[PDB]
């Protein structure tokens, strides 16, 4: 009833404390229905699961959705939903400020970290990251900080490994790009008329040619690159393709591929002392 | 084409092709090299440059003058009749626009232009 | 109607300054269309909000 | 368009004078030496001719040139109504100069010529030529209704084939 | 109109249409954008601008020259023949008025012009 | 090349009107007083003539000049279809101005002339002249295929004869 | 109206321009009928404040 | 904005925006660092600084000169056209005010300025 | 006036308006505020100031130079063209008067000026 | 390069390249030699010197003025367009920073600079 009565607004982030299969299935169905090109109302869900290491690993392996991110914690003095709310607030603010900046050192205010003997080691954190479970870290003082936020997506459709749809930054950037493209198209071209390429329309008429959409997409890509979201321009230009539909006669089909910029995560160093 | 040379140029802003007069200018964005001499000739020295597009538009056309004087973030496309195309992104209308006897001069300017197509 | 006022009538005509003190620290109701979030949670007894209503 | 301009000029001339002029008709060619004999002259009358065009300011417009030929009758060496002829010429100049007729803009009076020579005077005809010039823009080769609208813009982001697709089906209008 | 372009312009002061010559200018009031370069190209910078209307009036007309040289608070209307209209309020006569061979030049200026109608 | 330009102009004129014009043929010479009698006029029709050239911007190009002669029939002193003639002229001007035909670039409308005088009117023919001008570049005297490629570049450094030679056999391509 | 607005008496210009209507009278033939509506500017009367102390 | 640079600045005193000329200065309040050298270079040393705002006002404006020369406890707001704003509280008018050919120079000064908005 | 700014200034001594050149200065009498810093910024400090009027007079005019160099107790009136007026009473001619190429500089000074009218 | 001379210079603080104007100065840290004369000329004498970097930054840029006035321990990199690079470590912002008509002057100073790369 609650999921049916949400409405039609675009809730970009969702907090779900109930970590059970019957509820998460409905949430996944609704989110993947919204994620599709039909609804275009993007949404993300942030959850926190409290339990032993084995239970967290089993849950992370079991779930294979690219729209839900869960952070595992063991021996937490506070209830899980408080951590979920704080993490969702911090992540929402940070991603709204910039969709491409990694979530590497942001701290959670007012959340007590677990005991010294209940914190995961390096191997446990690495295995959790390989198992689709996000991990946190404890500051030099008593502060708890985000370590890396990743989604539950682990496996390709045929069963192979897939690094796509892994970082939350990828989903945020894709949503921002879709929103920006929609806004640009609906603003620059409110209501136009479609004509085939090579036709002689001349000055004055308000018609649109696939070359016009090509140029507008190139300009929008330049704006995206200057904003710090995409890196390579020549490849994007060479992979662009704009054409009309031979059946609808009112629908323009475009196939583009962006090169999402990389994030600075690992700094490997080797020191060769002489003494 | 095989022997075709540039005779006319087309300028398109946000997809609308502009009613441009004869003699449209275009200055690519790059590095302007100067000359250095002391006791002898030593070399050159660089200086940044900004892309410029210049043309004239008749008055009373489909595009009003108030729209022209309010262009801050637009896309300008300069295409020659032979097929050479240059794209200017996030361009703006510079200098003073004047309507002198039905002639409106545009000094559409941008900070970088790349040759697409 | 962004700020919820208490004990201050909405129909006041005396030209002056009206100052009120309230302990609760409310948050400005400025619309944020790009930062809309939703939260799921349980409500105990003595609740005044209808269930399944945002 | 030229037909609209010609119709507008003819209508303006007709409403300017009305019953004063016997007829107001278009003309083929500018004027020849045999026109005084091959035409149905009913003085006073006004003839309109289109004397070609010229290079316009753009490639979508041309500078058209028009001419008015007022015809008057002289009897026994004297014009029938000299003040009438002068008033007709002045009113024709003042009713067309600066006004817009159809798509044409700002008719400009180039010059007024006196065409009374042996050929016209020996036939008892007084002829004056009033020449104008305006701005006639060219039409478009392709009409809007032939082509259809741009309503839908569907974009698919490139990804490996066996991955959940990311796409946007955007309605350009509404 | 459908294809009509601007061929002539009409200028009216306090309701009296001025006997203007060919080639009447009009500069809208707005922001003039300059160009900024240091080690690279960075952007533009603004500067306020004032509305200007320029024309020429034959001598000996209904409106005397003493009236022209005494305009401090007047209303100036610039209308194109196609239908575009701009209104200048609280305008004034600027620069030096001269009667050169029956030609009087007007530099009617105002601090703000808006496009009415 | 001029033949390509003429063919392109003729094809464009044919596809612009199609069944409206009775014929579209090239013409020899510009126009003479005996052309109205020696030609197979089928009004309405369009004739294309090449009126020489001029000095171009370079030594590899010249400014060609072309002309279109639309022919229409007048019956009993009146044109058969005056709006049709006007539409034909306007469409011819608007379908050629600014477009590129073959190697020619940017046809420019110079002027439009009214050629209806005693000679043409007495034969019941209405004639208008539309003149264009473009940029036709000259071909090359020597074709590429006559000469062969530059594949090998062998260089020997000068040294005393009875010394180990130093040389470089460079393949220009690959 | 521009002078009035600059003097600090009226606020909105676009609405005033869109509501203007000037026409002649079809009976008097010497009387011009105009119907205009100005938007008289508001006055600062009530200042409502709420203080949320933390102590 | 995206590429907008500062072209003009606005100065407002007690809510009244000042008719300022071109070239308005602004010195933030902070610490001025000096240079220390003895036998070698050792470091820097601090010194307090006071906020300053400088501009020019035409004569005969709405705000009289007697009002200008009597500002002891006022609020000064310095805002750039791009959107950067600085607030000066309990400021005062320093130095000698002079009316030189219709130009009045203001040296509005304060002991601390913070960047609001 | 409504938008009129100060373009010229008039100086009148004992009722005789002076033939003044362009760029006439005026410094009102008041308090000059300085700046005080020790370990921090503390505030300002006052200092009395005297009214000054500066201008230039062409030589050979109605008022002789001997009269100019003998002004000990005069009334000086500084009026802007817009309507702002300042009165200086019991003023005197200060500094060295010089006739440099037909230019005589006046440094008319007084101990107090109030804005009348 | 082979004949390339220095035309522009780039200044980078903590990795952020500064929007610098034309004419950026650079004084290396070293020994300043003076001149010694008594009854004859004897030689020179040394004096320590500190590295200095000077430039101008437009107002309203990505880097705020409050950030500029708070630089105590930063890394400054001065690179010429030809390829010469100098590194300044533990630098600081010296002198008085002023925003004069959209121009902010930086006097970034350090106690030692070495030529890297």
């Amino acid at each position: 009833a609650s999921i049916a009565g949400m409405g039609d607004l675009q809730y970009k982030y969702i907090v779900m404390p109930y970590t059970d299969e019957p509820n998460l299935n409905l949430l996944r169905t609704e989110l993947q229905e919204r994620w599709g090109p039909v609804n275009q109302a993007d949404g993300f869900a942030v959850t926190v699961l409290s339990g032993t290491y084995g239970d967290i690993s089993t849950f992370g392996v079991s779930r294979n959705d690219h729209l839900i991110s869960c952070m595992g914690i063991a021996g937490a003095p506070e209830p899980s939903y408080l951590y979920a709310a704080t993490l969702c607030a911090v992540a929402s603010q940070a991603l709204s400020i910039d969709p491409a900046r990694p979530l590497q050192t942001l701290t959670l205010p007012g959340r007590m970290p677990p005991a010294v003997g209940d914190r995961f080691t390096w191997s446990e954190r690495n295995a959790l990251l390989f198992d689709g479970i996000s991990t946190f870290n404890v500051n030099d003082g008593g502060e708890m900080q985000i370590e890396r936020m990743i989604t539950m997506y682990r496996t390709n459709k045929y069963g192979d490994s897939d690094p796509s749809y892994l970082n939350v930054n990828t989903i945020a950037t894709l949503s921002y790009l879709r929103y920006s493209l929609r806004t640009r198209i609906t603003q620059k071209f409110p209501n136009y008329k479609l004509a085939s390429d090579g036709t002689r329309f001349a000055t004055g008429q308000a018609v649109v040619t696939p070359s016009v959409i090509k140029t507008e997409l190139l300009a929008l890509f330049e704006e995206w690159e200057n904003a710090g979201l995409v890196e390579d321009f020549d490849t994007f230009k060479e992979e662009l393709y704009v054409a009309r539909n031979k059946d609808d006669k009112d629908r323009l089909d475009v196939l583009c591929g962006p090169n999402l910029i990389n994030q600075f995560r690992i700094f490997a160093a080797q020191v060769q002392f002489i003494l | 084409a095989g022997n075709q040379r540039q005779g006319v140029a087309f300028i398109r802003v946000n997809g609308m092709e502009l009613e441009s007069m004869e003699g449209a200018s275009f200055t690519p964005s790059g590095i302007t090299r100067e000359e250095v001499t002391g006791s002898r000739v030593y070399g050159w020295k660089g200086k940044p440059r900004a892309a410029k597009v210049e043309c004239k538009i008749p008055g009373g056309g489909p595009i009003g003058l108030d729209e022209i004087i309010d262009w801050e973030n637009i896309t300008v496309e300069f295409q020659a009749d032979t097929g050479e195309t240059w794209m200017l992104a996030n361009a703006w209308q510079a200098d003073e626009p004047k309507n002198d006897g039905g002639e409106i001069s545009l000094v559409l300017m941008a900070k970088q232009s790349k040759r697409i197509a | 109607s962004d700020i919820s006022f208490n004990a201050i009538p909405s129909d006041v005509r005396v030209p002056l300054t009206y100052i009120e003190f309230d302990n609760s620290n409310a948050v400005s109701g400025t619309p944020a269309p790009r930062q809309r979030v939703l939260m799921f949670g349980q409500s105990g007894s003595k609740a005044s909000a209808a269930p399944n209503v945002p | 368009m030229l037909e609209e301009t010609e119709a507008a000029l003819l209508a303006r001339v007709r409403e300017l004078f009305g019953a004063t002029l016997r007829q107001v008709e278009p003309l083929t060619g500018t004027w020849t030496n045999e026109d005084v004999h091959r035409l149905f002259l009913a003085p006073p009358s006004v003839f309109l001719a289109w004397m070609g065009c010229g290079e316009g300011r753009t490639r979508r417009e041309v500078e058209s040139r028009w001419a008015f030929f007022v015809v008057a009758e002289l009897l026994n060496g004297e014009p029938v109504n000299r003040p009438g002829i002068y008033q007709i010429v002045e009113r024709l100049i003042a009713g067309v100069n600066g006004q817009t007729f159809g798509p044409t803009t700002g008719m400009r009076l180039t010059q007024v010529r006196n065409l009374c020579d042996d050929n016209r005077i020996n036939a008892g005809v007084v002829l004056y030529g009033v020449l104008f010039s305006g701005t006639t823009p060219l039409p478009s080769v392709v009409d809007l209704d032939s082509l259809d609208d741009y309503e839908r813009h569907w974009q698919t982001w490139k990804f490996p084939d066996e991955t959940p697709e990311f796409a946007a089906h955007i309605n350009v209008n509404q």
